């Protein structure tokens, strides 16, 4: 009520005090709608005018047995301070105490307080400041005093309970300020001023709303608990599986065959300590920092000739890439877990053990990286989605007229918005037409085109404006943005490069008539709109990562560079100031955080570099996964409602084309009425005959077989080929053969079918295509005419026949309905996304076209220095004079819109990104040298691209795909849409066993001594026991390391022995007290062939490593001791329900590795007849490559994740020399020359990318489904 | 690329017969000066004499009557880092049969270090009068026949089989 | 580099003096790399006396006006270059300098202490 604003007066404390007695005599909640900080309650009314910020008697009746009072302060916020005497000397009632408490509730010393954190949050930045900022650092420490005495005087300090220290703010405040002027008494210098970046951190307490977020993100993090402790001990148990089979085999060396001096091995090894003699006696590639891994299988790295395979030296990397240590092999997998550059370790750990060491990669992949990743990613949607829903069930709880009216009359016309629309994309095309070697005519045909377009507009501009004046002009959205863009091409007209890209914007136009570009400028507008608090912490977090990593680390990056650049000058990313420290920040959250975290690792302390950059990954991650699942989830949210009708005032464009259809529809008919005035019983028993024959399950089962011979028989085809005379012959009739017996199951289907029923059918057509393309080579290829051109080339297309088992394979053709389905909804976000990318490629040529061009030393492929040969002309006039230099031009840039668009693309899977990031920054002119970070802001272009177009857009297209499968789910009924009918039977069957109720305790034996040990080993305390013996076996097993010594390999040895003989104890007892009903229980069954089977390992071992030599093998049998570190699952209720989501979803996983694994295959093949033969640089080598089936799956399943994929398709660019030689001759074979073919090279490697996208998105739905599934049922 | 392919083993009197001798180093981004020497044992002797030897891109032919103006050289051309070492017969009698040796003497340049290493392969050839065929392709094309006819046989007394039974059945309704 | 010497050592007559002159580099010391440069200078502006530098292995030159009691005591693995000496009359006051190079670090150092004998 407005009568309930008395004063905190002496009968007001009386009162208080008598209602404190009553509450000791007596000897609950508060009122949330009077909680400090809360807006007053509207029943209270308006504040009257002289009682704003005075103290007043409190306002809820709660507080009234406590000595408490209420300030109110203008826009009716709620501050709740304490009647206690202040610090125990002052009181409510004094000059100084009122006036603090004003102060600290008036709006101006907020602003105030904001802008001073706000200084010094611009001053932070500086890494060396020069003399004079240390009066403006004592003005901000004045000023952070004055406000803590403020506070102080107002509120107490420690008095009572409502008091300066019960914020959890003033903690950080008061422990900064403290600090602050004890380090002004005390005078390591970086530590100190790291403590000022605290100061930072004030501004979520100052800035509103800042606070309920973070705490939020506090919130939401306590829900991964289980998925965590899930993580640590899957990356723990694949660490120790790493350690096991890849332990030191990282050190290998090729080492000098013949020595002198008597010279040994250890000798060598004594003396060498610079690279410049270690490079005398192994083996290093050219421009390689790290001695050539080999190894001792058929399988691995080979040697030079007059060079050995030895295990001795350091491990890669400055020595951080080893499995030699737990510590080591669980860094190594969290790396293969976040897939941070996991081809080169993949790279380094095949090539020194061997390629068949595959399988683990694939096994942590698709089991790590993979799903720990998609249960983190999936537990975080659940936590957020019931905030969400808490929080909406909470808001639900004269002669100027005469041109005036003939203007409007002309331009407000449906015509003209079509006309300004075509207008719009004709201009879009017209910009993209430019390319670097552009002719005069061209340059000034362009011109004069743009010239005509921002006239045209405007034009329009001052038309519309006169039609309706700028009072009603002003009111809308687009009119605004209109006018700005349309000034911002006047003002260039008159007057650089960027100006003139601004006008791409106008591309946004066509949201209106485009609904699903209205969902991407939603998602955009969300992310600046009701979420701009959570983006406004996010950029706060990485400009604290930001200086945090600066003050650390800048002096030592600058100290100790000698150590990770022989050049002793600055790397390409360092923290050596702000601008660098923020690059590094954003590629950590990009996710790239090994490569720049080894040199910092060099440069300044592992200890350190591994405490920031891992708070840097976990807490950016985590806000930027909140951040990208609430844009996802409220922006596809909130349109579910159809709150506003659809087009109810049809858009412009809609009535021009209804008009444009109905003069149509009018011509039309005028021209047609212009014109007509002007002017067999044994044929069908035999056709029933063949459909009985070709619906037989032996028939479809042998040609089933018959399909996967002929596919199988394609990866024969290696460039070994040669050499298997037999083989080839073989294969020959063997693929006559196949064409026979394909021939004629089609003929059979024909006179089966029919002609109408067989060829409506895709499988059919399909089937059919494949089948007149063998026969029409087969035709050919007897003839005479194999050799033929296009005949010869049609050759290749038998990468096709592995295409034929989609039909019959009920699993792959599930799921390939399920792609088909979603086909259109993705068509639509690809065509936003192509559209979106389009602009930012025009605003990369215009930036960067022409400009990558540099003249090289061919020899060290290093960049001449600008001082000299400083452009083409002085390059050319080099090259006459040396023999050696080249003019050379990145293969991928932004020459043109097609090549923009390849880089974008890498850009935007992160692979050749740095490549083309250090030529633009490098950038000078056309016909220029680049110089070293010429134009270092350039940076600023790709990180708002990778922003925008690789964010926002993936937010687009993600929320569009899992609409589009619910709805086909939907659709179907509530089936699920990756299982066969018979899978689905086998899931509903595991399903009961997530919720079987307990069955009855087994009874006791009906024996003295057989009952007393059943009561001991059915205890909880056995239980408790067994599961700490197990915690120390699997310490154990990680105390072990490389090159430990003999008496620590025995004690080793002989704990486990003892772990064993105690865990077949714990066997023989529980069989001897269960007797046969031990068996009934699936957990026990497990641990009886896991103690089996340790105990056979143990005597199977020596066996191997007494009488056989086969290290591979004792190696590989001893992982039978993770059996034992795998049953603390059974004790674990919190993971166990996450691996039985797994186990759940693996019926629907294994048909889409089946399709993934077919697709591999088609492209294996294809890339063994393609690329066998082109140049080996950059990434592909005698290992990876495409000369044999092996090597082409191990590149394909590598680049299936995108790793790599620019490195393997570089070489596939060169199709000229001196880049390639077209004529080489290859000893053992006829084919010609080791040219690429560019066109091929992209659309193989691009296309195989976006296909594994869409399969990897559908292995996240089905995940997903299942881990939904799991925790609500 | 670099295959190492056997060489043939069969020669027709008259005609032109190409002796195969390919040797590839264990990396190929090293580098090499190669020269290599032949050396031929005819049927009925048990000596091994030397023939050719070439080098720095010049064939240096011996004086021997059964191989004057019958070689020239078919290895690899225009480089010091031979890997393909054949030889050519440009018109071959009944004096070409017998076991050859091609003998490889490659030098790799490494860092502050180089290796002389040599390798030796083995060619037997044997001259005839007419090209035999491959016992391989005769065993091939008649199993390819054989399994055609036997698919087409079984695929036709399946359908005259259910044939038959339709028209019983077709009958009996 | 930087150096951290004593700007002022009173050091009594009589008594052995020790010349405290350490250096901070990034990079482990190589001896047989490092050059080290220990000179002695009347003043500011008198030409300053080579009396002990490290090469390959400390050597001390003997110069006439110090005898043999002049004595090395720190060691460069630890960075400690300091010079200790045995007792003295009033003439040994001066300046003396250390001057440091540590490669591949490019910059040069110079610390600089002005040693006084007191009575
Ligand atoms: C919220 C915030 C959460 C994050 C909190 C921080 C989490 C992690 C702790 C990091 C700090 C502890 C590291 C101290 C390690 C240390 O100072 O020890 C030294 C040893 C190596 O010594 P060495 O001489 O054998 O190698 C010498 C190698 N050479 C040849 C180059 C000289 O370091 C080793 O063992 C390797 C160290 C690997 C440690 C595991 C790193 C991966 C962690 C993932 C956690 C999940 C996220
Ligand atoms: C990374 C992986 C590291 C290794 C993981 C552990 C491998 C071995 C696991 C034990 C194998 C024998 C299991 C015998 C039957 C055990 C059993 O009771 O099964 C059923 C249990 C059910 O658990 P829950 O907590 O009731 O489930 C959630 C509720 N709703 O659920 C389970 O215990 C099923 C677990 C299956 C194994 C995990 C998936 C493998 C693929
Ligand atoms: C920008 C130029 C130089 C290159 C690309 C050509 C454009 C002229 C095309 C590309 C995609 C087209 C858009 C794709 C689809 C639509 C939705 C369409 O809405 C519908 O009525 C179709 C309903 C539906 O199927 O969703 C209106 C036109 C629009 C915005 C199209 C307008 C013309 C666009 C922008
Ligand atoms: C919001 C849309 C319209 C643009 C998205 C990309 C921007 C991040 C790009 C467009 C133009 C770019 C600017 C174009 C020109 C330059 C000059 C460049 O420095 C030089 O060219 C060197 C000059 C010299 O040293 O003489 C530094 C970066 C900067 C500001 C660029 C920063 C990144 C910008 C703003
Ligand atoms: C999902 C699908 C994953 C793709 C997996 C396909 C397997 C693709 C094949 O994997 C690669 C290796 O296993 C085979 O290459 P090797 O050279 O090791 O062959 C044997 C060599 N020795 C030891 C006999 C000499
Ligand atoms: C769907 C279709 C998928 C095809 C299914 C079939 C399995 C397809 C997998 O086939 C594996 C082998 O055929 C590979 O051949 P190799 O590289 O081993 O050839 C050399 C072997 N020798 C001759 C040296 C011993
Ligand atoms: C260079 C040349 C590249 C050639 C590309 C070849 C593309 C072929 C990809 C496969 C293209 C897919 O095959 C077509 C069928 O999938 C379409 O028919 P449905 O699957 O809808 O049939 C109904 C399914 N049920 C209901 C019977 C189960
Ligand atoms: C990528 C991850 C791949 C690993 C997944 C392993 C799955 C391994 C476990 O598969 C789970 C089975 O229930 C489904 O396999 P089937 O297709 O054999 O059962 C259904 C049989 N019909 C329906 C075809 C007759
Ligand atoms: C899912 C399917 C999506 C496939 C996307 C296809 C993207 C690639 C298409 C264009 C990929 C091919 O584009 C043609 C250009 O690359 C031509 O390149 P050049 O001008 O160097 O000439 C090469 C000729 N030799
Ligand atoms: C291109 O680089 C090569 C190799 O660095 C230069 O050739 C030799 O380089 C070494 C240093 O590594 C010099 O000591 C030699 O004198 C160089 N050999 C010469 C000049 O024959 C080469 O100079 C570079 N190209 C040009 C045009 O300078
Ligand atoms: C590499 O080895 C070959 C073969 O042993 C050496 O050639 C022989 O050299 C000796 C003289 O040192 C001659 O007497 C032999 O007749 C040569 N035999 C042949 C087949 O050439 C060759 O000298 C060695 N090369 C180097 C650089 O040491
Ligand atoms: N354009 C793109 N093709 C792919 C294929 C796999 C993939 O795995 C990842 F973990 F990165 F999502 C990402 C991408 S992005
Ligand atoms: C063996 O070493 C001695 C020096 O200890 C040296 O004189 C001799 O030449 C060496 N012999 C060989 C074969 O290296
Ligand atoms: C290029 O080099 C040749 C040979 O050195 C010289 O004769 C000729 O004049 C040069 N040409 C130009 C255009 O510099
Ligand atoms: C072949 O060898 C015989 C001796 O056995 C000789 O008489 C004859 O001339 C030789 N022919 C040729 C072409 O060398
Ligand atoms: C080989 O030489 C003989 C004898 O001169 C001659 O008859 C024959 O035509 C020659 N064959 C060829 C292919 O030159």
């Amino acid at each position: 009520g407005p009568q309930s604003f008395v004063h905190f007066t002496k009968q007001s404390l009386a009162l208080i005090e008598q209602r404190i007695a009553e509450r000791k005599s007596k000897e609950p909640k508060p009122s949330s709608d009077l909680e400090a900080g809360k807006q007053l309650p509207f029943i209270y009314g308006d504040i009257p005018p002289g009682m704003v910020s005075e103290p007043l008697e409190d306002l809820d009746p709660y507080y009234a047995d406590k000595k408490t009072f209420i300030v109110l302060n203008k826009g009716k916020t709620i501050f709740r301070f304490n009647a206690t005497p202040a610090l125990y000397m002052l009181s409510p009632f004094s000059p100084l105490r009122r006036i603090s408490i004003k102060i600290l509730v008036h709006s101006l010393f907020s602003m105030l307080i904001m802008c001073t954190i706000l200084t010094n949050c611009i001053f932070m930045t500086m890494n060396n400041p020069p003399d004079w900022t240390k009066n403006v650092e004592y003005t901000f420490t004045g000023i952070y005093t004055f406000e803590s005495l403020v506070k102080i005087l107002a509120r107490g300090f420690c008095v009572g309970e409502f008091t300066f220290l019960r914020d959890p703010w003033n903690w950080l405040d008061f422990v900064v300020i403290v600090f602050a002027y004890l380090t002004e008494f005390v005078n390591n210098v970086s530590a100190l001023r790291t403590f000022r970046v605290l100061r930072a951190l004030k501004t979520i307490s100052v800035i509103p709303g800042l606070k309920t977020i973070v705490g939020a993100l506090i919130q939401s993090v306590k829900k991964l608990s289980d998925v965590m402790i899930l993580t640590v001990f899957c990356l723990s148990v694949f660490a120790l599986i790493g350690l096991q089979l890849f332990m030191g085999n990282l050190k290998h060396k090729c080492f000098r065959n013949s020595l002198e001096n008597n010279e040994t091995l250890e000798s060598i090894m004594n003396t060498l300590e610079s690279e410049e003699d270690f490079r005398k006696y192994f083996y290093y590639l050219e421009g390689s920092k790290d001695a050539l891994l080999c190894g001792f299988s058929t399988d691995s790295g080979q040697c030079p000739e007059g060079y050995t395979c030895v295990k001795i030296g350091r491990n890669p990397d400055y020595g951080y890439t080893s499995f030699d240590t737990f510590s080591w092999a669980f860094l190594a997998l969290f790396r293969l877990m976040t897939q941070d550059y996991w081809e080169n370790l993949y790279q380094q750990t095949l090539r020194a053990a061997g390629k068949t060491y595959m399988i683990f990669f694939v096994v942590v992949i698709f089991l790590g990286s993979f799903y720990l990743i998609n249960l983190i990613l999936a537990v975080v949607a659940m936590a957020y989605e019931e905030q969400n829903q808490a929080n909406i069930e909470e808001a639900k709880q004269p002669y100027w007229i005469k041109f005036k009216k003939c203007i409007y009359f002309i331009v407000m016309d449906p015509f003209v918005d079509l006309a300004i629309t075509i207008c719009i994309v004709l201009n879009t095309l017209f910009m993209a037409m430019e390319h670097h070697p552009m002719t005069e005519e061209f340059k000034n045909v362009l011109a004069i085109g743009n010239l005509v377009f921002t006239g045209i507009f405007a034009a329009e501009m001052v038309l519309k404006l006169i039609a309706m004046d700028p009072y009603e002009y002003f009111q809308v959205g687009w009119n605004i943005f209109d006018s700005l863009i349309v000034t911002l091409s006047l003002v260039e007209l008159f007057l650089l490069s960027v100006l003139r890209s601004f006008r791409l914007l106008r591309v946004f136009k066509l949201a209106k008539s485009w609904p699903t570009l209205n969902m991407l400028i939603k998602i955009i507008g969300n992310s600046v709109g009701a979420l701009g608090n959570l983006t406004l912490v996010l950029a706060i977090i990485v400009f604290i990562f930001a200086v945090v990593g600066m003050q650390l680390f800048g002096k030592s990056y600058k100290e100790c560079v000698c150590k990770i650049n022989d050049d002793c000058t600055l790397p390409r990313w360092h923290m050596n100031d702000f601008f660098h420290s923020f690059l590094i920040v954003f590629r950590v959250l990009c996710g790239e955080w090994i490569e720049t975290m080894w040199d910092c690792m060099e440069v300044a302390g592992q200890a350190m570099c591994l405490i920031v950059y891992m708070m840097v990954m976990v807490i950016g991650n985590l806000v930027v996964l909140n951040l990208f699942l609430a844009l996802l989830l409220s922006s596809f949210s909130s349109d579910n409602l159809t709150a506003i009708e659809e087009d109810p005032d049809a858009n412009n464009l809609q009535i021009a084309v209804t008009r444009i259809k109905k003069g149509i529809n009018y011509v039309k008919q005028t021209l047609r009425e212009f014109i007509l005035k002007a002017f067999g019983k044994i044929w069908w028993n035999i056709r029933k005959t063949c459909y009985k024959i070709v619906e037989h399950s032996w028939f479809e089962s042998f040609i089933v077989l018959m399909i996967l011979l002929s596919s199988g028989a394609l990866a024969f085809e290696d460039i070994y080929i040669e050499r298997k005379k037999t083989i080839k012959i073989i294969l020959e009739y063997a693929d006559k053969i196949f064409t026979y017996i394909f021939i004629l199951e089609m003929l059979l289907k024909w006179i089966a079918y029919g002609y109408k029923t067989y060829f409506t059918n895709a499988w059919c057509w399909l089937d059919f295509l494949i089948v007149d393309v063998s026969l029409v080579t087969l035709v050919a290829n007897t003839l005479g005419y194999s050799d033929l051109g296009p005949i010869k080339s049609l050759r290749t297309l038998r990468a096709l026949r592995p295409l034929r088992a989609l039909s019959r394979f009920e699993g792959m053709r599930v799921v390939v309905n399920a792609l088909i389905g979603a086909i259109p909804s993705i068509m639509n976000v690809l065509l936003v996304c192509l559209i979106f990318w389009l602009i930012f490629s025009i605003m990369g040529v215009n930036l960067f076209a022409g400009k990558f061009y540099e003249c090289i030393n061919t020899t060290d492929g290093s960049r001449f220095p600008a001082s000299q040969v400083p452009n083409r002309s002085e390059c050319f006039a080099l090259m006459n004079v040396s023999q050696n230099v080249r003019w050379k031009n990145l293969k991928v840039n932004f020459d043109n819109v097609g090549l923009g668009y390849l880089s974008l693309l890498q850009v935007a899977t992160f692979k050749g990104w740095t490549i083309i990031m250090y030529a633009a920054v490098d950038s000078v002119n056309v016909d220029k040298q680049p110089k070293y970070e010429y134009s270092l802001y350039m940076y600023i272009y790709f990180v708002v691209f990778i922003i925008f177009g690789s964010f926002f857009t993936l937010n687009l297209f993600i929320g569009v795909i899992i609409d589009n499968f619910n709805q086909q789910k939907k659709k179907l009924g509530g089936q699920d849409i990756f299982m066969t009918e018979e899978q689905k039977k086998y899931y509903n069957a595991m399903k009961k066993l997530g919720s079987k109720k307990p069955q009855k305790p087994i009874p006791r034996p009906g024996n003295k001594i057989q009952g007393c040990i059943f009561d001991l080993v059915t205890n909880q305390a056995f239980d408790i026991s067994i599961m700490v013996l197990i915690c120390l076996n699997m310490v154990t097993m990680m105390v072990e390391k490389e090159g430990q010594s003999q008496h620590m390999t025995e004690v080793l040895y002989w704990i486990n022995v003892v772990f064993i003989i105690l865990f077949t104890g714990e066997c023989v007892l529980k069989l001897i007290s269960l007797r046969h009903y031990y068996f009934t229980v699936g957990w026990n069954i497990f641990d009886f062939v896991v103690v089996i089977i340790s105990i056979v390992g143990m005597f199977l071992a020596d066996l191997i490593e007494t009488y056989f030599v086969s290290p591979t093998l004792f190696r590989v049998i001893r992982l039978a001791r993770i059996g034992r570190i795998l049953r603390l699952v059974k004790g674990a209720k919190g993971i166990r329900t996450l691996l039985f989501a797994l186990m759940m979803s693996l019926p629907a996983l294994f048909n889409i590795g089946l399709l993934l694994f077919l697709v591999m295959f088609i492209y294996a093949i294809f890339g063994m007849s393609n690329f066998a033969y082109v140049k080996k640089e950059d990434g592909i080598n005698d290992m990876f490559n495409f000369e044999t089936f092996g090597n082409s799956m191990i590149c394909l399943f590598q680049i299936t994740t995108s790793a790599g994929w620019d490195g393997l398709l570089a070489p596939i660019l060169n199709s000229k020399p001196p880049d390639c030689d077209p004529k080489k001759v290859h000893p053992g074979s006829s084919v010609e020359g080791d040219c690429g073919n560019p066109s091929v090279g992209i659309f193989y490697f691009v296309s195989y990318i976006i296909i594994s996208f869409l399969v990897v998105v559908n292995m996240y739905i089905a995940v997903i489904l299942e881990n939904f599934s799991v925790a609500t049922e | 690329g670099c295959v190492e392919v056997d060489s043939e083993t069969e020669a027709v009197y008259g005609m032109t017969f190409k002796i195969l001798c390919i040797s590839c180093k264990r990396r190929s981004e090293t580098n090499a000066e190669t020269f290599t020497e032949w050396t031929f044992r005819q049927k009925g002797t048990e000596e091994f004499v030397k023939i050719l030897r070439y080098e720095n891109e010049v064939l240096q032919l011996e004086e021997d009557e059964r191989f004057e103006g019958r070689v020239v050289w078919n290895g690899s051309r225009g480089t010091k880092d031979l890997q393909d070492l054949s030889i050519f017969i440009t018109n071959v009698t009944y004096n070409h049969s017998g076991d050859y040796e091609c003998h490889v003497y490659r030098l790799l340049f490494f860092e502050n270090y180089e290796h002389n290493t040599s390798v030796v392969k083995k060619i037997h050839i044997e001259v005839v009068d007419k090209a035999n065929r491959d016992m391989a392709s005769i065993v091939s094309e008649i199993m390819m026949y054989v399994l055609i006819v036997v698919l087409t046989i079984w695929l036709v007394a399946e359908m005259i089989y259910c044939y038959k039974k339709i028209a019983a059945a077709t009958e009996t309704a | 580099m930087e150096v951290t010497v004593p700007a002022t050592l009173n050091v009594l007559n009589g008594s052995d003096a020790r010349l405290p002159c350490t250096f901070n580099s990034c990079y482990t010391v190589n001896h047989k790399q490092f050059s080290l440069n220990w000179t002695y200078q009347e003043c500011n502006n008198c030409s300053e006396e080579m009396f002990l530098q490290f090469r390959m292995k400390i050597i001390n030159l003997k110069l006439e006006r110090f005898q043999d009691r002049v004595e090395f005591s720190g060691n460069p693995s630890k960075y400690d270059v300091s010079v200790m000496l045995r007792n003295v009359q009033p003439e040994d006051e001066g300046i003396y300098n250390c001057y440091i190079m540590n490669p591949p670090d490019r910059h040069r150092g110079h610390g600089k202490i002005h040693l006084q004998v007191l009575m």
